[PDB]
């Protein structure tokens, strides 16, 4: 049922509970990781799109 | 995976060129779309966790 939390709702009641303004800060600290990996294979599958249409 | 915009125009000097200008440009609007699916198995539960999980189960009783 709705009436149950999600895990997420749980950790967010964790997280304010544990860090209420240093949750911001891990935040930033794994988007600068996950961004230059997601970045680097968004340009690696445009360059291949871009190949293929050549192909084409 | 951050999302794919169309194809903007065919061709490669001008529409390719402004299509790099746009998906990779300072400003930009990168949307996320999930990768498909990988089959995951399921994880093979402790039994100090099935110590905690049935220590529950007793206490309806």
């Amino acid at each position: 049922l709705s009436s149950i939390p999600t895990a997420l709702t749980r950790w967010t009641e964790e997280c304010k509970v544990l860090d209420a303004e240093s949750m911001h800060d891990c935040v930033s600290v794994v988007k600068v990781s996950i961004v230059n990996h997601l970045e680097f294979l968004r340009d690696e599958e445009l360059e291949e799109r871009r190949e293929k249409r050549r192909k084409q | 995976r951050i999302a794919l915009p169309a194809p903007r125009g065919s061709g490669t000097a001008s529409d390719d060129e402004f299509e790099n200008l746009r998906i990779k440009g300072p400003n930009a609007v990168q949307l996320v779309k999930t990768t498909p699916l990988k089959p995951s198995p399921l994880p093979v539960i402790p039994d100090t966790i099935k110590e905690v999980i049935y220590d529950m189960l007793n206490a309806l009783a």
